[PDB]
């Protein structure tokens, strides 16, 4: 990612405070957060897929150039980011049980 | 989205298509933490670990059992991540678990 | 400068609706005390 | 004749240019001494102190001034060259403007460069209500984008398309404009600039796969539509046939970035030509475009120095 | 309606408004606001008000719109009592169905064009193609080439396809249009022999591009056929459209307009006055008298006689204040006797003029078009031609008058005691001419001296007047001192004119003149001396300027003794009508010049104006141009 990022302020640092009007809007920014769920032993929480794009061409010429390929970094964030999203919102899941199973174990075992 | 990281480089992301707004002057995510009830809902949600926000439990305080979307707490640019994945690992792995 | 006239005479308007609630009040002020006289 | 005025003041402004190691020097310094070194240099006598941004500033102000008002100061075709650099300038205030008015986006959410046109008439123009209306403001300084963007309306007056059939209708309209413009070098220049612009636009617009002729930008002279096409269905081997051109580190290069950085390079040792130009305005136009690859670089290095960036992160471009 | 405690507004020159304020409060208006500066108190604003106003801006804009599409747009007339929301509604529907046609109208054209241009060579393509369309066991590639290109692709295929392919063409001119079939299973590499060549498929817009040509050319065929047939339905509808709701549209659009503007007023004034002229709120009592007078200098916006006539319409642009000093308004009754008067010519010169002016009164036939001035249609602004009635009787005078100074002049160039000139010949007037002779046109040449000298007077006068008036001493002290150098001026003049007169007589004068001069330029102090010589410059200008207001129109005189007299052979009553051959050029040469000529005149009177001698308007300035400004 982090490439472009900085490759932002090579010619277009100066170019950010332009850029963030001058790019910006050929998608809707924000939500698409369509709630997921995964049913299972282990409930049912909401996962999603913010499943909206993030876009990224809405200029011409490839206009200035960084903000193109620049732009199109914006993707492997998105994207990327689900992977975490969703095995996260599992792991949320697998404390949860775990966690309670103990306790009627316990129960159980030491006092019933 | 509802993000923040450095605040200059989360910029890039939250143009095209994607969203954020804080600014680093709550290095605990104040900048999150407000912002994150603000509608109470955004594409997804996310940080800076400067921003310092596993502390969650604060968010966690005001949401009261609300499915927010919730972090992925980030360095804002490469120095070295492997270890709060190795970490991330035993965040659960320490705490949720037999280990230890 | 006529001016001040049509700035002030808005104003002239104000100090008897200021008044008027202030009049206003003191009517259900009066219905106060006989809400609890009468009851007593 | 006579650029002789021209030539000696700026000839004195040369005279605040920096050594090339300040930029080695650079690689290494800490971010306090990064702001001592941008200090003690020219740009520097209006940084705004400790950070970033203040560096940033600093070398668009130090530019506003150094470059943002001489055109005005006769108006031979030099001047009016000046006055199409800043222009450049203008052209992007102008799309940034549409955009915002376009996208709902008020009138705060936008701030501009020096140019010719500068704060008033950009408040203006955004105040201005309808395309039309914009055009018109912009009839008021009078310039081949003001007629560009009449021009581009006739057909349509929503921001993207006016946008990209307005860039490619403005080079267009340069050309002709610097065809009335008789300094050879900036001729050359031109159809040149033409050509940078078309492989860096067919670059970024390649996987397109797309007919060269949406926008194939025209005065082209070591390419043409063929090219553009080819390069735009994905080959390099275009590149490749560079060879023996200005343009000649291009050939063997794959990525975008490299591209642009062979390209500016390019388009720099040529700019750097012109000193003692005889009408000033090569060695002026040097200088304004050595005072951007200065610039950039006080950018870069700022950053490396600020964010603590290893020194293998810069050392790539800070070289031409 | 808005504005229901109601608006007048007025707008003027900024410097008439307490005189306009107090014309205004005399007509029986009340709360009269905001009387300098601005910004009311209780009498301003609210973005409902607004947002009905953007309501009445929505139907305007859309009446526009939609008249628009269909081509013109209307004029002021009349508006008509409505709901907005009436108003809005009735323009919705109607809109709609004409913008429906519109709609499908530009893409019927475009689709009748497209159709026309590939279905021929589709046709080609196809006919060589069937059976093979169908097969994607084969495949085939549809492409046009041209005849050298045959050669070209020819071998980019050769390379590829080998003889795997069998390579076909169909002519329809221009080139070929061309067919690879090969396996399927070889298409890359056929195609990539296209891609090599950069030799284009045709493809084709849509669904269209993709399908089976034979199949493909049916749809093709069918679009060609049908766009212009098409095309004539929408275009009945459109034109039927206009016909009748032509009128409909505009009385909507006067309504949504004046309403606009109606509703805007409300609001500007509300807020913050018309800037500097005035506002102010009527009760209907108040309401009927205030509108109708209440003197010109300004513009409101609502809930012997050849001499009189332009002249009297400046009685009014007189009477616009500033200062004490004296207004713009003299211009015209100041121009007319030399303007006409630099007109001396003859019969086939100014004489004929008349004929022009009787085509601004009658018109013409023999060539394209004219019909009448008074309608004044155009070329290029049509309006105007109506306005300047008020011009088309000093043109008319113009040339009258300028035609007599020609007849005064033929005075001179006719009758055989005044100069050798045949009294009325067998040729024609003015026959070999005279008043060029050096004596004779000497005289002329100081005609025009004189009118020179009036100026140096008039402006300098006025500037003595300027301070005088407007009190400023500086202005005073400029005006008046420097006709304390004049006597000496005069002097020196008179020894060459006179040969003799002063200069050594007044030149004794001369010595006490030139401090005279001095004294009250220093008593400004002003090390602003230098410019005196300059003003040198200025008196020798307006007898330069008249000069050739004489001369050119003398040597114009004498041209045409090289027109009607005499240009090849020498001229005589057949050889003079071999000259008319260039005879009938000459009166458009003639024409094409005097528009020239006049210019002069006014660029000499702006050399007095324009150095604040008597106008305002000057580098800006209110008042306006003077070329806008003297006409009416």
């Amino acid at each position: 990612a982090k490439e472009a990022y900085a490759a932002l302020l090579l010619a277009q640092a100066f170019d950010g405070p332009e850029v963030v009007a001058g790019a910006a809007l050929g998608v809707p920014p924000l939500e698409g957060v369509e709630a997921e769920v995964e049913n299972v032993w282990g409930s049912k929480v909401p996962r999603l897929k913010a499943t909206f794009p993030d876009g990224a061409l809405l200029s011409p010429v490839g206009t200035p150039a960084y903000t193109l390929e620049a732009s199109r970094a914006f993707r492997r964030y998105a994207e990327a980011l689900i992977r975490v999203a969703n095995t996260e919102t599992r792991l949320k899941k697998i404390g949860e049980e775990i966690k309670k199973t103990t306790r009627r174990v316990n129960a159980l075992e030491q006092v019933v | 989205m509802a993000v923040i990281a450095d605040p200059e480089t989360a910029q890039g992301f939250r143009l095209a298509g994607l969203e954020g707004y804080g600014a680093s002057s709550a290095e605990e995510a104040q900048s999150l933490l407000e912002t994150l009830v603000e509608r109470g809902g955004y594409a997804l949600v996310a940080v800076d670990e400067a921003l310092l926000p596993d502390p969650e439990r604060a968010v966690e305080r005001l949401m009261r059992g609300r499915d927010l979307p919730v972090l992925l707490p980030i360095a804002g640019l490469k120095e070295a991540f492997q270890g709060h994945d190795v970490e991330g690992y035993m965040r659960e792995l320490v705490r949720k678990t037999i280990g230890f | 400068g006529l001016i001040k006239s049509l700035a002030e005479k808005e104003k002239q308007l104000l100090e008897r609706l200021e008044a008027a609630k202030k009049e206003a009040e003191e009517r259900v002020k009066r219905a106060e005390a006989e809400a609890k006289a009468l009851l007593e | 004749d006579d650029f002789a005025y021209l030539n000696a003041r700026v000839r004195v402004r040369r005279g605040t240019l920096l050594k090339e190691s300040f930029f080695q020097e650079a690689l290494d310094l800490s971010f306090a001494d990064f702001l001592r070194l941008l200090s003690e240099t020219v740009y520097g006598g209006e940084l705004a102190g400790q950070g970033l941004p203040d560096v940033d500033r600093a070398v668009l102000r130090t530019q506003a001034k150094l470059v943002g008002d001489l055109p005005r100061l006769v108006t031979g075709e030099a001047r009016e060259a000046v006055r199409l650099l800043l222009l450049r300038n203008d052209l992007h205030n102008l799309q940034a403007l549409l955009r915002a008015k376009a996208t709902g986006r008020p009138f705060e959410e936008v701030l501009l460069l020096p140019g010719t046109l500068r704060e008033e008439v950009w408040r203006q123009a955004y105040e201005a209500q309808d395309p039309a209306g914009m055009a018109q403001v912009l009839a008021v300084p009078g310039h081949p984008l003001a007629r560009a963007l009449r021009a581009v309306l006739r057909e349509t007056q929503d921001l993207a398309r006016v946008e990209a059939l307005l860039a490619k209708r403005f080079f267009e309209d340069v050309a002709k404009a610097a065809k009335g413009l008789d300094q050879p070098a900036l001729r050359d220049y031109l159809a040149l600039e033409v050509d940078a612009e078309n492989l860096r636009t067919a670059f970024k617009l390649q996987g397109s796969g797309l007919a060269p002729d949406a926008f194939f930008l025209k005065g082209g002279r070591f390419v043409d539509r063929v090219r553009f096409a080819r390069l735009m269905e994905g080959d390099y081997a275009v590149l490749d046939e560079l060879s023996g051109t200005p343009f000649s580190g291009l050939s063997g290069v794959r990525d975008l970035k490299a591209l642009e950085r062979g390209l500016r390079c390019v388009l720099l040792k040529e700019a750097k030509k012109g000193v003692q130009d005889p009408l000033g305005v090569g060695l002026v136009l040097a200088y304004v475009k050595e005072r951007e690859w200065e610039a950039v670089r006080l950018r870069l290095l700022a950053r490396r120095a600020y964010f603590g960036l290893p020194r293998a992160q810069v050392e790539e471009e800070v070289v031409c | 309606m808005i504005a229901p405690m109601e608006k007048l507004v007025l707008a003027g020159p900024k410097g008439r408004a307490k005189e306009l304020l107090q014309s205004l409060q005399q007509a029986g208006v009340v709360h009269l606001e905001t009387l300098r500066p601005e910004a009311l108190s209780a009498y301003q604003l609210s973005p409902e008000e607004r947002a009905e106003l953007r309501r009445w801006e929505a139907v305007s804009a859309g009446a526009e719109h939609t008249l628009s599409l269909l081509g013109l747009e209307a004029e002021p007339a009349r508006p008509f009592p409505e709901g907005l929301e009436a108003a809005e509604k009735a323009l919705s529907p109607i809109q709609a169905h004409a913008e429906g046609l519109t709609r499908q109208k530009q893409e019927l054209e475009e689709e009748l064009a497209l159709a026309q241009a590939y279905l021929e060579p589709l046709e080609r393509l196809a006919a060589l193609a069937h059976g093979l369309d169908k097969s994607p066991f084969l495949r085939v590639i549809p492409f046009l080439l041209t005849e050298k290109e045959l050669p070209l692709v020819e071998e980019a295929l050769r390379k590829a396809l080998e003889d795997r392919y069998l390579l076909a063409h169909e002519a329809y001119a221009g080139g070929v249009a061309a067919l690879v079939v090969v396996h399927r299973k070889e298409v890359d590499q056929a195609k990539a022999a296209l891609s090599r060549a950069g030799v284009a498929e045709l493809r084709l817009p849509g669904a269209l591009g993709e399908l089976p040509l034979s199949e493909a050319a049916r749809r093709l065929k069918e679009r060609a056929e049908a766009a212009p047939r098409e095309l004539s339905e929408v275009r009945q509808h459109l034109a039927k459209l206009a016909r009748e709701s032509a009128s409909t549209l505009q009385s909507l659009w006067t309504r949504a307009q004046d309403e606009v503007a109606r509703l805007k007023a409300l609001e500007e004034l509300a807020s913050g006055r018309f800037g500097f002229a005035l506002l102010g709120y009527v009760p209907v009592k108040a309401k009927p008298k205030v509108e109708e007078a209440l003197a010109r200098h300004k513009e409101s916006v609502v809930y012997n006689p050849p001499w009189a006539k332009p002249f009297e319409l400046l009685v009014s642009f007189l009477n616009t204040p500033k200062y004490g000093t004296f207004d713009p308004t003299p211009v015209v009754p100041v121009f007319f006797p030399f303007w006409f008067g630099m007109i001396v010519g003859d019969i086939g010169y100014a004489l004929l003029f008349y004929l022009v002016g009787r085509w601004l009164s009658g018109y013409v036939k023999r060539n394209e078009p004219l019909v009448i001035d008074l309608f004044a249609l155009k070329l290029k602004p049509q309006v105007i031609g109506k306005l300047v009635h008020i011009l088309n009787w000093m043109v008319f005078w113009t040339v009258v008058w300028g035609v007599i100074y020609g007849e005064f002049f033929g005075t001179f160039l006719e009758h055989l005691g005044v100069f050798g000139t045949p009294e009325h010949p067998g040729l024609i007037p003015i026959l070999i001419h005279r008043i060029d002779t050096a004596k004779t046109a000497n005289l002329l040449i100081l005609l025009s001296v004189a009118f020179g000298v009036v100026l140096v007077f008039f402006g300098l006068a006025l500037r003595a007047y300027l301070g005088l008036k407007h009190r400023h001493m500086a202005h005073f002290w400029e005006g008046v001192g420097y006709l304390g150098g004049l006597v000496g001026v005069l002097a020196l003049a008179a020894s060459y004119l006179g040969n003799l007169q002063a200069g050594w007589l007044q030149g004794l004068m001369y010595l006490g003149f030139g401090v005279f001069l001095l004294a009250v330029l220093m008593s400004r102090i002003w090390l602003m001396i230098p410019e005196i010589f300059t003003q040198a410059g200025h008196i020798l200008s307006h007898i330069r300027i008249y000069a050739v207001g004489a001369a050119g129109g003398i040597l114009a005189g004498l041209l045409t003794d090289v027109g009607f007299a005499l240009a090849e052979r020498l001229g005589l009553l057949g050889v003079l009508l071999g000259l008319l051959v260039a005879g009938v050029l000459h009166l458009l040469i003639l024409l094409l010049t005097t528009l020239g000529h006049m210019l002069q005149p006014i660029r000499l009177l702006w050399v007095e104006f324009f150095t604040k001698f008597g106008f305002y308007e000057e580098n800006g300035r209110p008042y306006r141009p003077f070329k806008s400004v003297r006409e009416a």
